[PDB]
């Protein structure tokens, strides 16, 4: 069917930047589809972090993040970027990733499993 | 529409059951696209409900998205024991999307 | 087809409002046939037009037109029937050659009906903000 | 809202099609946005224009107005690159006054909305019957 | 800057009332920023349009105006929607020459927003008495 | 894409200044879309113009066209405020067809953007040494 799962990533990286998430898609391409990151810190509710869309034209990056990642996508080997420059006072979270579907469809619809990323 | 809040309560399996998602700001509007996620207790997420009227396909017939009032709504028609779960809420401001609390349903 | 009573459902803001819309004949002038909900009040009823165009000697083309009127109504204090304070208007027009295929006009009509589902076109049209 | 890709889709005859447009800008001339799909050759690209227009002096009213454009391409035995046979057209247009509430108009879009999956429609419109 | 939820605090004649104003793009053919009240009627909507002009070969000056439209409804007896009775307006026009600094700027800019807080201007424009 | 401030670093002789530009909206007459340096002083901004352009009856090609303008000031004895003194442009012009990809755009426009570093660039521009 289609099966997401998040794994690179999630070492005790010191607070100065230079790590990289990596999500594989299985059961889709990147065509047609857009994806999410949101950001659950390990208490608090959930919170959304940036977004390629379909094809990777309209990025968005919510404004307690833009500057110091990058989100990109490789069309070879159908897997989703996630490149940042630093790691400055929180950073803790399961990170997953959403799957943007259809445009008058759902938008947060087969998800992740997450990976934790320690500071 | 910059933070966005519901409440946390719970329900009999032998009838319906509403969720409430108050914008904090105004009202609720369709531009404020309400899409709902289901979370599992392995912190398994699935998406549930689309913006308009949308579910996602596997997701049962007794689930209808809603604006009741000025809240986006969540009607669970005879609520059964499986989906024991924590439901989330989801509102675009225009600029990001903005989620809420969990809904601890019992 | 045959004209018959269109009850399309899931409309409104929250998408629970049905509307029934009864035929009311062809009109033989023009070719416009027509559909108005069962209000019984002849000012009172949302209506919707369609007709379809054969082409002539200064078209050329097939033209599909379809117009939807919706009026609302208001109580007065100083009369004991309601009258009409204002009214909402749609009007589609598609525009065919006379070498198009089917598998293009679907295209067409499926666009337009998914497009009418887009985030751009309910923040347009709803809250009339424009594309920026 | 802002102009993004939208990628629409289940079109079609049989329902399995998808269209993704990219934005391509705000004309500053009469406030009409674009977006067409990325095909890379300027004439045969399907395209989508949304324009909201503010009352006038001579309007009164607020003029929602969305055209889509469909060119179909065919090769030719002549030339090496393919030209443009014909088009296929769409233009609504929701006309509302100074006092309608969004109920009204949510109304009026979900109506037009779910009144083109009607069978008079698809028989209309793809078959063109006269009802 | 860029466009954003301006919510003005402490308004009005005893100053315990506040106006959160909501972004409405910015017109492409005038260049033209809008803001508007959240009141969802879109005739009763208290609204502020800010736009800076440019120079020309006919003004040669850069233009900074504001304006602040506030209308007020009433409900009827004779239809169920209120109407607009009457507006109030405020125009701001600000002109720059070609090589005024920003302290300069800043020193008209807070000259006029410490000089609609006088005795003077809030019995002008409150009370409507001239100066005398 | 949507006006946004500019900033641009890594400029320069030595390669350290930054330059950060703010956008000043869109001409409506011609649409050249406008940015400039916060300097706050109106005829000491170093801006940038950029503009697409459409085809017409009289060109048939898309038009893109950049410009840049940075003045020099200098303080006076005789006068308190500073006047400018001269002026370096910079004028770019992309001309593309009705058919062409976008890979061969962007291979144009890296192509230009990787050849002004070149040896014979930064001592044609600099230097003002002939090849």
């Amino acid at each position: 069917s289609e099966v997401q799962l998040v794994e690179s990533g999630g070492g005790l990286v010191k607070p100065g930047g230079s790590l990289k998430l990596s999500c594989a898609a299985s059961g889709f391409t990147f065509s047609d589809y857009g994806m999410h990151w949101v950001r659950r810190a390990p208490e608090k509710g959930l919170e959304w972090i940036s977004y390629i869309s379909s094809g990777g034209s309209t990025i968005y990056y919510a404004d307690t993040v833009k500057g110091r990642f990058t989100i990109s996508g490789d069309n070879a080997k159908n897997t989703l970027f996630l490149q940042m420059t630093s790691l400055r006072s929180e950073d803790t979270a399961m990170y997953f990733c959403a799957r943007r579907g259809y445009d008058g469809h759902h938008y947060f619809d087969y998800w992740g499993q997450g990976t934790t990323l320690t500071v | 529409a910059v933070v966005t809040q519901e409440s946390a309560l719970t329900t009999s399996p032998g009838e319906t059951v509403t969720l409430t998602c108050r914008s904090s700001t105004g009202a609720v509007t369709t531009s404020n696209y309400a899409n709902w996620v289901q979370e599992k207790p392995d912190h398994l997420f699935s998406g549930l409900i689309g913006g308009a009227n949308n579910r996602v396909p596997g997701v049962p017939a007794r689930f209808s998205g809603s604006l009741i009032g000025d809240k986006a709504a969540l009607t669970i028609t005879g609520a059964q024991t499986e989906d024991e779960a924590i439901y989330f809420c989801a509102l675009w401001n225009g600029s990001h999307w903005v989620f809420g609390g969990g809904t601890k349903l019992t | 087809a045959k004209l018959e009573t269109v009850t399309l459902g899931n409309i409104g803001k929250d998408g629970k409002q049905t509307l029934v819309l009864n035929p009311r004949g062809v009109n033989p002038t023009n070719g416009v046939a027509s559909l108005s909900q069962a209000g019984a009040v002849p000012a009172l009823e949302k209506r919707v037009t369609v007709s379809v165009s054969q082409p002539s000697r200064n078209r050329k083309n097939y033209k599909v037109q379809v117009k939807i009127q919706n009026p609302t109504a208001c109580t007065a204090n100083g009369s004991c029937d309601p009258s009409v304070t204002r009214q909402a208007y749609a009007d589609v027009t598609f525009s065919f050659t006379q070498y198009s295929t089917d598998e293009e006009r679907a295209f067409v009509r499926t666009e337009l009906a998914a497009l009418l589902a887009s985030p751009l076109l309910i923040d347009a049209i709803d809250q009339l903000n424009p594309a920026y």
